[PDB]
């Protein structure tokens, strides 16, 4: 019944070091893995298996029971992209437009399908031991594992037959699957949507998290409206307009700069000439129109930049080509005392939105030190997938302009 | 009588690789006679067996002249990569004190575990005959060969399988597995402990593993992996420092590495000036001789660490040593350390005391999770209000686990803070700088709203240095409150990063100027856009 699978040519299996875990997380992983080997989901492996993939533990959506998360990012990249072939699932464009969408965890269904006998060695993971007092327990996955790229692709065949009645019974509801998460969109009332969600929940039991895409697209660039302007006010305005002039062609700053002529005090009020007031209006209407020639390219990578704005506010932009933002937004929100828990929640929200809009996760650029982020991000992660990221170490000047 | 046979681990060679085929180098007549005797007894024991002429693989054999040495260096180059045995060694401070603890080193350990039958062909070796007038006697290993790449990893996996049932059925005992040795500890009465030890030795004999007897078992103080383990405390083995020679670069590993090794229990150990020298081949700066003088004073009295007590809280306290050096102690009760350590500043052009403190916390946090499985409570030399002002206004996201302020100076402080809004009543300095890359000549200066001006000519400079110099001029020639307008994105990136010390001498002068001000507002404008104050013409 198994489906064959093999890595891409010229790529060996994953050999990723397991990072240290706290004692409470090691206990949770021991209890979980003891039950899984009894259920046949995993089996202990010997030393002939050099491959390893890290594993940690979280709690999802304020649920007491711990969940096991495996960072299959290396394996997924080394897993055949062709494992997606036959292209896995297409991305439905109607999912982003639906008034309401709900996400469910369908990962428990993946465990019923068996994994190929050859590929099991690549799903090897190690439960670590405190102080290296004893060798770590090593298992391998006999069944399809959650977080893998192939597991949704393989089950997509069964998934279509499992949900074929609910689809035919409810044609307006849209259904999408990314990793172990299933995204179902509706236009009905939230209470009706939630009760109607239990209809799909019952269907899943027989065979074996509310967001609303009312965000309203890329947020516009906005210039102040003042009756009196200081030298500092106009200096910030020209700097912002000169910045937006890389994104918008017609921006002109010559007439506003003429008001700043001479060496004046920053807090001195400058009356606006009619020519300059005209230039400000011509620039507003330019900013009211959309960005020119901005398209999505499924071959290219999505990039997500985040800027800490202070007081719980965070701004982000998604783009493939710089100055061609496919989406911009702000996250005001968490933990007011913890910057890192805020950023982690922000990274998850952005990734969730990016799955709904394009069906793939972006590569993040985080305003945080690598060593600080690597130490704490697992303590606040509540998602079943993991995106890629890098670390911005130079303060972006554009932080003010997105504020 | 049942021996409970050990199951072999399936072993293969690397893909696209064949077995080793090496020359049997000539041996003297005594060495040949010596290897015959050993192989006969080893073959009698079953560890090896004579092979026919069919085997096409060969690994060399030498004699060192009553000891056999089979060099599998080629087979190791071609055997598959085995799973890594636990790379780290257990740290003594993570150990929990037990009423008794017993060390058991398994003897003839690798030879007690068999080898995969399909791989025994690759372990072939030929003992040359005398005078080369007889075909050499060929042998193959039937057990884990000493020196083979997979012998350690296969032995560990086999040992862990055997130990699992005994451990589950004897919860009162705690077993630690490390290479060829097993360390058992219990809180039982000394009589029941020794009886349980004999049970484990019988279990290992059931599977064919030899153990030391009660009189042969070593007793504390144990000398293990460089430490000295005692029933109630722990320390490193006595320090070793080479005085010879008075001028030598051999201290590139000896002096610093041993001071690094002693840093886990000896607090206040510094290695910065001595590690600077490295920068098979040296002078000693006067600052490095003062480091060893304070080090030798720390190394004068022997110190000991305690064992971990899970019932008490885990505390970590950090101190600033100076020049990017940090020292920390981890303890549960006052004046009794579990371990100590140090943190070295990462190399950078501009740094901050608050940033270094955060990196030290993260470092200690990761070390503690490894050793004890939890994050310690921190006692830090920084005021609570300082951390709030820093983290709320920093452009990056930063976090420190639960901590409390300890007032042991030098306290970490913020040395300057820029205004978020322009200052009313303060002079507005428009600064600019430029240089010619061909001549390395440039100018820096400012113009203000009060009519104050200055332009300074400079030699051997760049555009980025002139733009920093112009800000420095504005700071020097301004009152206690000043507004500064620059077009230098490079200068803004340095100051918005908020350094307290820098590698550039010019930035440190700017820092020293900022510290003397009451309020500084730094504003940025685009260059060459017609802003009236930007006097790029003056350069
Ligand atoms: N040589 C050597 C050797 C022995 C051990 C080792 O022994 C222990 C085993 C189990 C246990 F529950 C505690 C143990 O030691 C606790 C601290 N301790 C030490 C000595 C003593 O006399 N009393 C005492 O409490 C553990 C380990 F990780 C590495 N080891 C190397
Ligand atoms: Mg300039």
């Amino acid at each position: 019944e198994t489906v064959p699978v093999k890595l891409k040519p010229g790529m060996d299996g994953p050999k990723v070091k397991q990072w240290p875990l706290t004692e409470e997380k090691i206990k949770a992983l021991v209890e979980i893995c003891t039950e899984m080997e009894k259920e046949g989901k995993i089996s202990k492996i010997g030393p002939e298996n050099p491959y390893n993939t890290p594993v940690f533990a979280i709690k999802k959506k304020d649920s007491t029971k711990w969940r096991k998360l495996v960072d299959f990012r290396e394996l997924n990249k080394r897993t055949q992209d062709f494992w997606e072939v036959q292209l896995g699932i297409p991305h439905p464009a109607g999912l982003k437009k639906k008034k309401s969408v709900t996400v469910l965890d369908v990962g428990d269904a993946y465990f019923s399908v068996p994994l190929d006998e050859d590929f099991r060695k690549y799903t090897a993971f190690t439960i670590p031991s405190i102080n290296n007092e004893t060798p770590g327990i090593r298992y391998q996955y006999n069944v399809l594992p959650q977080g893998w790229k192939g597991s949704p692709a393989i089950f997509q065949s069964s998934m279509t037959k499992i949900l074929e009645p609910f689809k035919k019974q409810n044609p307006d509801i849209v259904i999408y699957q990314y990793m172990d998460d299933l995204y179902v969109g509706s236009d009905l009332e939230i209470g009706q949507h939630r009760t109607k969600i239990e209809e799909l929940r019952q269907h899943l039991l027989r065979w074996g998290y509310e967001l609303h895409p009312d965000k309203w697209t890329v947020q516009p660039i906005v210039l102040p409206e003042k009756d009196s302007w200081t030298v500092n006010d106009i200096q910030k305005l020209v700097g912002k307009l000169n910045w937006a002039s890389q994104i918008y062609p017609g921006i002109k700053v010559r007439q506003l700069s003429k008001l700043l002529r001479g060496t004046k005090a920053l807090t001195e009020v400058i009356p606006l000439t009619e020519e300059a007031e005209l230039e400000l209006a011509e620039n507003r209407e330019i900013l009211k129109e959309p960005v020119h020639g901005v398209y999505y390219d499924p071959s290219k990578d999505l990039i997500a930049e985040i800027q800490k704005q202070g007081q719980g506010q965070w701004t982000y932009q998604i783009y493939q080509e710089p100055f061609k933002n496919l989406k911009t937004g702000k996250y005001a929100r968490g933990a007011h005392t913890n910057d890192v828990k805020q950023l982690t929640e922000a990274v998850q929200k952005i990734t969730t939105e990016s799955i709904v809009i394009w069906g793939k996760t972006p590569k993040f650029k985080l305003p945080i030190q690598k060593e600080t982020w690597e130490t704490w991000w697992t303590e606040y992660w509540q998602a079943t997938w993991i995106p890629e990221w890098e670390f911005v170490n130079t303060p972006p000047l554009v932080k003010l302009w997105y504020q | 009588v049942p021996i409970s046979p050990i199951e072999t681990v399936p072993v293969k060679l690397k893909p696209g690789m064949d077995g080793p085929k090496v020359k049997q180098w000539p041996l003297t007549e005594e060495k040949i006679k010596a290897l015959v005797e050993i192989c006969t007894e080893m073959e009698k024991e079953g560890k090896i067996s004579k092979i026919g002429p069919e085997n096409p693989y060969n690994t060399p054999v030498f004699a060192i002249k009553w000891r056999k040495l089979v060099d599998f260096r080629e087979l190791n180059k071609r055997t598959q990569d085995f799973w890594e045995v636990q790379l780290g060694i257990p740290h003594p401070a993570g150990l929990k004190k037990k009423k008794s603890a017993t060390v058991l080193d398994v003897g003839d350990a690798y030879f007690s575990v068999p080898l995969d039958e399909d791989f025994r062909k690759y372990t072939a070796f030929t003992i040359p005959s005398i005078n080369n007038e007889t075909p050499g006697i060929r042998y193959q290993y039937n057990v884990l060969p000493q020196g083979w790449k997979g012998s350690p990893a296969i032995f560990q996996s086999s040992m862990t399988k055997i130990l699992e049932p005994f451990a589950a059925q004897n919860p009162d005992i705690v077993i630690c597995q490390y290479m060829d040795d097993l360390y058992v500890g219990s809180d039982l009465e000394i009589g029941q402990h020794r009886t349980k030890i004999e049970e484990l030795r019988q279990h290992l004999l059931r599977w064919g593993l030899t153990t030391p007897d009660k009189k042969h078992q070593k007793e504390p103080p144990f000398l293990w992996m460089g430490y000295e383990l005692h029933p109630d405390k722990w320390t490193v083995q006595p320090i070793v420092l080479p005085e010879k020679d008075s001028w030598t670069v051999n201290d590139i590993q000896k002096l610093v590495g041993k001071l690094n090794w002693a840093s886990q229990i000896y607090p206040g150990i510094k290695v910065r000036q001595l590690s600077k020298l490295l920068r098979l081949t040296i002078p000693l700066t006067e600052e490095a001789e003062l480091e060893l003088a304070e080090n030798r004073e720390i190394l004068k009295e022997p110190v000991h660490g305690v064992y971990y007590d899970p019932s008490k809280d885990l505390i970590a306290e950090i101190q600033k040593q100076g020049q990017g050096q940090w020292t920390y102690q981890i303890y549960q009760e006052p004046f009794k350390n579990l371990k100590t350590g140090k943190y070295a500043r990462m190399r950078g052009a501009h740094t901050n005391d608050v940033k270094q403190l955060t990196e030290a916390v993260q470092k200690i946090t990761t070390e503690s999770i490894v050793i004890w499985g939890k994050t310690p409570k921190f006692k830090l030399p920084i005021q609570k209000e300082t951390w709030e002002t820093w983290w709320t206004e920093y452009w990056q996201a930063t976090w420190i686990p639960e901590w409390e302020f300890v007032n042991t100076p030098p306290l970490v402080k913020l040395w300057y803070q820029l205004e978020k809004e322009p200052i009313v009543g303060a002079e507005t300095f428009y600064v600019d700088g430029a240089a010619n890359r061909e001549t390395k000549l440039g100018k820096a200066g400012y113009v203000t709203n009060k009519g104050r001006q200055k332009v300074v000519p400079l030699t051997n400079t760049t555009n980025q240095k002139t733009e920093l110099q112009a800000i420095y001029l504005a700071l020097q020639d301004s009152g206690l409150e000043v507004n500064i307008v620059t077009d230098s994105q490079y200068a803004l990136g340095i100051i918005q990063a908020q350094p307290d010390k820098s590698e550039s001498e010019l930035v440190n002068q700017i820092i020293e100027q900022l510290i003397k001000k009451e309020k500084v507002y730094l504003a940025w404008v685009p260059a060459h856009k017609g802003i009236g104050g930007n006097e790029q013409v003056d350069k």
